[PDB]
């Protein structure tokens, strides 16, 4: 699992 | 030979009737690994097969507490993505995301992937390079710009080669009973009467792994993919598939025709013929 | 938006054998939107207790469930699989066919 924050 | 680790996640928006709905699973090659459902009862990650189910509760908790950020960044997407497109808030939507890796049969990282889709379209990927990417809409465009500046396909990069990679080989070594087999498909034929004149002959291919298969008809060695009908391969509940094709045979015809089986768990490709 | 109808495949897990123990299948799969109301029924009737596999998508972004219950077969009982999602006008009924 990535472990970062990621938002569109 | 070659493997690969898959995480996919879906998000879907309940207008009004509380938080979205969020769905994560984890599959090496075609067996699922792990899995949380918002809507269950232990809000943690789980496990899907018996081979991770000794990990820690280290890897446990840590999962568990990655799979929870992931649901709330989809949860806040939802509302960017309403936005983004202008649309209503009784609407009910849906994001999906995909991320994992390939190894070959070298074991050596091999290809990445990253992608979203938003309603059953393509929204945004990350390119093989693993440097750019890839936008459809125009709204897509607003994301794409958004991921260049914080050099976010840098981090997923980072992961994809090393991370997701390390611990699909991980996954291998500890799970190798049920991720390194093989299990050949068990095969027969049926024969039922069409009509006076005319028989389907049904080929079957049960308990294989993985999914991968092949399965034609041939009719004095030549191509029936025309006129052969072939369902899409099943999941049987075990772990294993299921495949079948069918062709229509004029009586008295079926000495000319031969059912073929490819598949990585047989020692040579089968030819069989109803006789 | 995109509407894609589920495909469905209703079989048991094992060859059926009269008296022996198997598990009735329902696969539905390539639809979109996720939801979908499956139901696994016995001479008409609805089964009980029907479990399913973790929601899932393929490559084109289509999702795809399997719903399952254990059972025997035997030669009197019928059994059938209700599907019924937006792309449907009306609940679609298969059957489930020992050799299909």
């Amino acid at each position: 699992l990535f472990g970062y924050p990621v938002y569109v | 030979g070659s493997h690969s680790m898959r995480y996919f996640f879906t998000s879907v928006s309940r207008p009004g009737r509380g938080e979205p709905r969020f769905i994560a699973v984890g599959y090496v090659d075609d067996t699922q690994f792990v899995r949380f459902d918002s809507d269950a009862a232990s809000q943690r990650m789980e496990p899907r097969a018996p081979w991770i189910e000794q990990e820690g509760p280290e890897y446990w908790d840590g999962e568990t507490r990655k799979v929870k950020a992931h649901s709330q960044t989809h949860r806040v997407d939802l509302g960017t993505l309403r936005g983004y497109y202008n649309q209503s808030e009784a609407g009910s939507h849906t994001v999906q995301r995909m991320y994992g890796c390939d190894v070959g049969s070298d074991w050596r990282f091999l290809r990445g992937y990253h992608q979203y889709a938003y309603d059953g379209k393509d929204y945004i990927a990350l390119k093989e390079d693993l440097r750019s990417w890839t936008a459809a809409d125009m709204a897509a465009q607003t994301t794409k710009h958004k991921w260049e500046a914080a050099h976010v396909a840098e981090q997923l990069r980072a992961y994809l080669e090393g991370t997701c990679v390390e611990w699909l080989r991980r996954y291998l070594e500890n799970g190798k009973e049920t991720l390194q087999r093989t299990d050949a498909p068990k095969t027969h034929m049926t024969h039922h009467a069409v009509s006076d004149h005319e028989a389907t002959l049904r080929c079957w291919a049960l308990s294989f792994y993985p999914a991968e298969i092949t399965l034609t008809w041939q009719r004095d060695g030549e191509d029936q993919t025309q006129d052969t009908e072939l369902v899409e391969t099943r999941p049987a509940g075990d772990g294993t598939f299921q495949k079948w094709a069918a062709v229509v045979v004029p009586s008295g015809q079926e000495q000319r025709y031969t059912c073929h089986v490819q598949h990585e768990g047989l020692p040579k490709p089968l030819t069989l013929r109803w006789e | 938006m995109i509407q894609r109808t589920p495909k469905i495949q209703v079989y048991s897990r094992h060859p059926a054998e009269n008296g022996k123990s198997n598990f009735l299948n329902c696969y539905v799969s390539g639809f979109h939107p996720s939801d979908i109301e499956v139901d696994l029924l016995k001479n008409g009737e609805r089964i009980e207790k029907v479990e399913h596999s973790d929601l899932s998508f393929s490559k084109d972004w289509s999702f795809y469930l399997l719903y399952y219950t254990e059972f025997t077969p035997t030669e009197k009982d019928e059994y059938a699989c209700r599907v019924n999602h937006v792309t449907l006008s009306q609940p679609k009924i298969v059957k489930w066919d020992r050799d299909m």
